[PDB]
């Protein structure tokens, strides 16, 4: 039969004693933290305390990401339906479930990075496509540096007012001014090859990307040529990423909560064994008996008020 | 449970204990035999070469 | 024969330490010998290189 | 004992493993005598008889479940002593410098069953074991020393395994020293290749594998530096090599599968470090390659490939 293990202290060792013996639990033995090898204090389980802690925070961290909400289901027995199938009756191989759980935190990181990256730079290119087009467009000149143009997007067309001001009094009437409603507010102005830096001061200080060329994407002749090619490569990117995210949501939002309810009973099977030096000074007493296999399952159900329990 | 079961119970658990103890004894001794030749090996040698 | 058990328990897992200790006691003897013994070793190989020398 | 093993009467009676009682004394009869230092040498010679077998005693408790009270090789007390014994045999051959570098170079598919055993089992007769014998082989004065680690870990994965099992530990001294050695080992003998030396070689070869300092962020930068005389010739024969494995012999074949999954990582490291390693890729075509993993198949090519593209972008647009 499976091997099971309790822990209280000497007060309701009797109480806690006749209560176990009314589930046909034998061989009944009080015992000390010492006597069983297992249940011997070592800084190895503080540590093993911690690696389960490691994997608490990866479930978390992999199911915020994944959009697939928080899980409670709290078994560490084989009565309930899904305690007995996503909980095995054999006891814990921690160096194995540690494994798992902790490459997957780290192949998901490196995806999660990547994502965002992706998601900006397509985001940004695909808006200054359009406005690009239109003041190279507006030609023979802006597909080089000998006129200057500053396209840019704007969110206010009354900030953008507020700029035609200031423009007109320190910098005179060099700006020529054209405006589109875009989908934003596409701004241009457009001026000298020796005053570039004078209205970019300006531009800057009330917010608004109007830069010389929007885009780096720029050193095939047009312009416009580069930054469309690398707007089909970007596009395609994202997808391709999306749809790693959900192979790996398939292969372990089921694992995820099988870990989840193990971890529970780990962190039971430590304090159990006492993890730690505080610990020990609470629970003075461990038991031992033997419990018959198809029983096992309405003895972990069992939780006492101070009773958990470990089978194998 | 009784006093039969727990010495029953009692019986089982020494006889594990002293068990993996006289295992574990074992292999530290085991080690020693190797570890005793090796080392003298390595000594031996070293000084053969030296008389050479 | 409870606690008549209990302390027989604790005594085992004592007695395990000190089986075991025996042993690591041993084990470390052992490489003292190591060294002794190659000690030993090599003022029998001079001699069994002077013995072909007076041969000679 | 030399004769013993060559008779086939006993040694049938340790190849049955349809009668536990004979099987058990017989590997223990061997055992006692492998303790004894000249024995080693004749049992040796009749290595390939009983040696698959104490493997496959090892293998079956892998695959079967530790709760069984049945007799067996599981959790139960006559299984816990039967692997020990076995483990026992292995050790004392192990011991002699000679016969250490012989036994990871035969029984290579075994020897990593070893890694499994330590994991799977609560039991610490197992795990000591399992443990020293490794160590043993990979100690200095074992003959070609160099090799055997660089196998176990490359192909084998020993490092990444050996990091994990570190966790799990348990009572008798010995168990805590020898994988705290083994650790330090293994990190210390594949790291002190020079980088230049390990890209090189693996490019030469046509055969590319990973390896935890070889994707290190520090490898990388200090490499990059070294490939210039030709516009960065290191990266472009990497480059070139990797062109041609997709096109010739296709992907998502097993060989050309391997190589693959390495370049594209190898090549991430580099873009992101330095941009203008970022025309290399647009000169030759290799740009042109990465786009076609994304959509092949397996996890890794997808995956190392979406990896590869996302860090070209990242400098072609900010």
């Amino acid at each position: 039969m499976a091997l099971v293990q309790f822990y209280i202290p000497q007060e309701i060792s009797r109480d806690s004693a006749y209560t176990l013996g009314q589930l046909g639990l034998v061989q009944f033995r009080d015992l000390n933290s010492k006597v069983r090898a297992f249940q011997r204090t070592f800084v190895n389980e503080i540590r093993r305390l911690d690696n389960v802690e490691r994997q608490y925070r990866y479930f978390y961290s992999l199911l915020k990401k994944h959009d697939i909400k928080l899980y409670e289901g709290d078994t560490d027995k084989y009565l309930d339906g899904s305690g007995e199938l996503y909980v095995p009756p054999s006891g814990s191989v921690i160096d194995d479930y540690v494994r798992n759980a902790s490459y997957l935190e780290e192949r998901l990181i490196q995806m999660e990075d990547a994502t965002d990256q992706i998601e900006v730079q397509k985001n940004d290119l695909e808006q200054y496509r359009f406005i690009l087009q239109s003041g190279d467009e507006f030609i023979a000149a802006a597909i080089g540096a000998s006129v200057n143009y500053v396209t840019g997007v704007i969110a206010r067309d009354k900030v953008a007012t507020l700029e035609q001001i200031l423009w007109r009094v320190l910098r005179g009437n060099l700006f020529f001014k054209t405006v589109e409603i875009e989908q934003n507010a596409f701004i241009v102005f457009s001026h000298g090859d020796l005053i570039i830096k004078r209205i970019r001061k300006i531009a800057e200080s009330l917010d608004a990307n109007l830069y010389d060329v929007d885009s780096s994407n720029e050193g095939r002749s047009q312009q416009l040529a580069k930054v469309n090619k690398n707007l089909s490569d970007l596009y395609t990117v994202l997808k391709t990423t999306s749809t790693t995210l959900e192979s790996e949501l398939y292969a372990i939002a089921k694992e995820l909560d099988s870990w989840f309810q193990d971890v529970t009973r780990e962190k039971a099977i430590f304090e159990i064994l006492n993890k730690s030096n505080y610990d020990t000074n609470r629970k003075i007493l461990i038991a031992e008996g033997w419990i018959p296999r198809d029983e096992l399952a309405t003895l972990q159900a069992r939780l006492g008020e101070m009773i958990a329990r470990l089978g194998i | 449970l009784t006093p039969n079961q727990v010495n029953d119970e009692l019986n089982k658990m020494q006889a594990f204990i002293r068990k993996e103890a006289e295992e574990k004894a074992k292999e530290i001794q085991l080690k020693a035999d190797q570890e005793y030749e090796i080392e003298k090996t390595n000594i031996v040698r070293n000084e053969t070469n030296n008389i050479d | 024969s409870q606690k008549n058990g209990i302390a027989t328990l604790l005594q085992a897992e004592k007695e395990a330490h000190e089986i075991v200790s025996k042993a690591r006691k041993y084990r470390q003897d052992k490489l003292k010998q190591a060294k002794t013994d190659a000690a030993k070793e090599i003022d029998s190989y001079k001699i069994q290189k002077d013995k072909e020398l007076k041969e000679f | 004992v030399e004769k013993l093993l060559k008779n086939n009467n006993l040694i049938n009676i340790l190849q049955n493993i349809e009668q536990m009682d004979t099987c058990y004394v017989c590997i223990r009869l061997l055992q006692e005598l492998a303790v004894i230092p000249e024995y080693r040498d004749v049992i040796w010679l009749h290595e390939k008889k009983f040696m698959p077998t104490l493997f496959k005693i090892l293998q079956r408790a892998t695959d079967s479940q530790l709760a069984t009270r049945i007799v067996a090789t599981n959790s139960n007390h006559l299984g816990i002593q039967l692997q020990y014994h076995s483990l026992l045999l292995i050790w004392l051959l192990t011991f002699n410098p000679v016969f250490a570098n012989e036994l990871v170079q035969k029984y290579l598919s075994d020897f990593l069953d070893l890694l499994k055993l330590v994991k799977i089992t609560i039991k610490e007769k197992v795990s000591r074991l399992c443990i020293s014998i490794i160590l043993q082989c990979c100690s200095t004065r074992v003959k070609q020393h160099k090799k055997v680690i660089k196998q176990l870990l490359l192909l084998g994965n020993a490092l990444p395994t050996v990091q994990s099992l570190s966790e799990r530990k348990y009572s008798d001294e010995e168990l805590r020293q020898d994988i705290s050695n083994l650790k330090e080992i293994l990190e210390n003998e594949y790291q002190e290749l020079t980088s230049f030396d390990e890209y090189v070689a693996e490019l030469d070869s046509k055969l590319l594998c990973w390896s935890p300092p070889h994707v290190d962020n520090g490898f990388w930068s200090d490499n990059i530096d070294e490939f210039k005389k030709d516009n960065y010739k290191i990266f472009r024969q990497l480059i070139e090599l990797l062109q041609a494995k997709v096109r010739n012999g296709d992907v998502n074949a097993k060989q050309e599968k391997i190589i693959i999954q390495v370049a594209l990582n190898d090549i991430t490291h580099v873009v992101e470090l330095l941009p203008e390693s970022i025309d290399v890729l647009d000169k030759t075509g290799g740009k042109a390659d990465i786009m076609e993993l994304l959509n092949h198949s397996d996890s890794r090519v997808k995956y190392e490939a979406l990896k590869a593209t996302q860090a070209i972008i990242g400098y072609t647009f900010k």
